[PDB]
């Protein structure tokens, strides 16, 4: 009944940097029934703030929220290396609970451009029924970039699955790979294959391919 | 029975070596698992079996 | 103080159920509902449900109402979440949670439904998948004066392997991407690492695969065609 909004879907901060997140509610709701959550890479999330405003026992002066009606923010400052991961707002008044969709907060670095591999599909795999070609992306910023496949000039959907590596503590950059799935079949019919790559840090989509065999 | 033993496969490929493990009710049920196990790897050899020790073996 | 204990991880097959138990070490039973939230892998917090134990006031997420049925045991002081009609879109880690409130209550005998989640359980991992325990199959990936080569770790069950490269005497360039579970539901991950193109005659680069669950110990070569 009641849903709840975040932006934007990614903040990027700088060491010294004080950044601010958002939470608008659907409706006008009352101050004291939100909340706020904080979710490390690899830990159960945490509660920051309870009632908009009032900071959980052991949370620190770095974080404080304010709103009112419908719009509801939450400030960083002095971002520690802790505090970067996604941040949720909590509405828990009434019979049912609604989290927003999160915001991750990442480290601010210069943009930089991604490598684009291409791998076709194994011998060794072939002759087991199935084919994979994987495309990879590798060291880039920001952390989102669409790929899309092209299989002679056909774009693919529901075949393809990727995932993202966590941003590098050293050189806070991100990395990518794609899998393709194909049956022996549908490898065997088609002959191009294609990696478009779309990303901030490209002037225009860069695209890897192969033909099979050669 | 529903009582299973633990069955070793031993893998000496040109490019892929090492060991993998199936639980079985006999060795007949396990070897027909390692043979999927190695053709999905793509490796093709000799087999040898070690009736002590529960272990096949794929050479190439 | 007050703090949650989880069940372990649980495997289930599509269309069947799964149940969790969640156990309160610490503070009262009566006082404070559980609240339910759940995660879908790379997605949102999500809120199941609560139910205060005992006293009966409970409510069911719109998503998870006929499917979901929250109860307790008050001897072993134990809740539970029970969950029906699997799919793949209930895969996830689930937490219960509470409010600490006034930990241990004296005298109370009050019932706080409406709070925020302070304390947290350490999580209970639920792969909804019709596969059993099976050892991955190991194939390679063949390649500005930078290359890149890798190993596709595919279709094994479950979750996790560990990748090395040269026995872990190659570290720099590394990349062992998170394990996707695919519609079939067999985990599959990739570990790229990225070196000179000059090297690729020269250097041997072998990817040490672990799999526990299935007792596997592999090392393939990657060569370049
Ligand atoms: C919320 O309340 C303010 C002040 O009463 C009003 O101006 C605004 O239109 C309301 N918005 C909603 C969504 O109820």
């Amino acid at each position: 009944e009641i849903v709840l909004t975040q932006s934007p879907v990614t903040l990027s901060l700088s060491s010294g940097e004080t950044g601010t997140l958002s939470c608008r509610a659907s409706q006008n709701i009352s101050s004291s029934w939100i909340a706020w959550y904080q979710q490390r890479r690899g830990q159960v999330p945490r509660l920051l703030i309870s009632a908009a405003s009032a900071r959980a026992a052991g949370i620190p002066d770095r974080f404080t929220g304010r709103g009112s009606g419908t719009d509801f923010t939450l400030t960083i400052t002095r971002l520690e290396p802790e505090d970067f991961g996604v941040y949720s707002c909590q509405y828990y008044g009434g019979s049912f609970f609604t989290f927003g969709p999160g915001t991750q907060v990442d480290v601010k670095r210069t943009v930089a451009a991604p490598s684009v591999f291409i791998f076709p599909p194994s011998d060794e795999q072939l002759k087991s029924g199935t084919a994979s070609v994987v495309c990879l992306l590798n060291n880039f910023y920001p952390r989102e970039a669409k790929v899309q496949w092209k299989v002679d000039n056909a774009l693919q959907s529901g075949n393809s699955q990727e995932s993202v590596t966590e941003q590098d503590s050293k050189d806070s950059t991100y990395s990518l790979s794609s899998t393709l799935t194909l049956s022996k079949a549908d490898y065997e019919k088609h002959k191009v294959y294609a990696c478009e790559v779309t990303h901030q840090g490209l002037s225009s989509p860069v695209t890897k391919s192969f033909n099979r065999g050669e | 029975t529903p009582a299973v033993t633990t069955y070793k496969l031993v893998i000496n490929g040109k490019t892929l070596k090492g060991e993998t493990t199936t639980k079985a009710v006999d060795a007949e049920t396990a070897e027909k698992a390692f043979k999927q196990y190695a053709n999905d790897n793509g490796v093709d050899g000799v087999w040898t079996y070690d009736d002590a020790t529960k272990t096949f073996t794929v050479t190439e | 103080q007050v703090q949650l204990v989880q069940s372990g991880a649980e495997v289930r097959k599509p269309g069947s159920s799964v149940t969790i138990s969640c156990k309160p070490v610490g503070g009262t039973f009566t006082n404070f509902a559980i609240h339910w939230v759940r995660q879908a892998p790379g997605q949102g917090l999500e809120w199941v449900g609560g139910r205060v134990p005992v006293v009966g006031i409970y409510k069911y997420g719109k998503k998870f109402h006929d499917r979901l049925r929250l109860y307790e045991d008050d001897p072993m002081k134990t809740v539970f979440l029970e969950l029906r009609s699997l799919t793949s879109d209930d895969t996830g880690v689930y937490y219960c949670t509470r409010w600490r409130g006034c930990g241990m209550c004296p005298y109370d005998t009050s019932s706080y439904y409406n709070d925020a989640s302070d304390v947290w359980g350490p999580g209970t991992k639920v792969i909804v998948s019709a596969a059993s325990t099976k050892g991955p199959s190991v194939f390679p990936l063949a390649p500005g004066g930078t290359a890149a080569l890798g190993c596709l770790v595919k279709d094994y069950f479950p979750e996790p392997v560990t990748v090395s490269w040269n026995s872990g005497a190659l570290t720099s360039g590394v990349h062992t991407f998170p394990a996707v579970l695919q519609s079939s539901g067999l985990y599959s991950l990739s570990s790229v690492v990225t070196v000179p193109s000059s090297s690729l005659g020269t250097q041997t680069y072998i990817c040490n695969v672990n799999h526990k669950p299935s007792n596997t110990k592999v090392d393939k070569k990657v060569e370049p065609k």
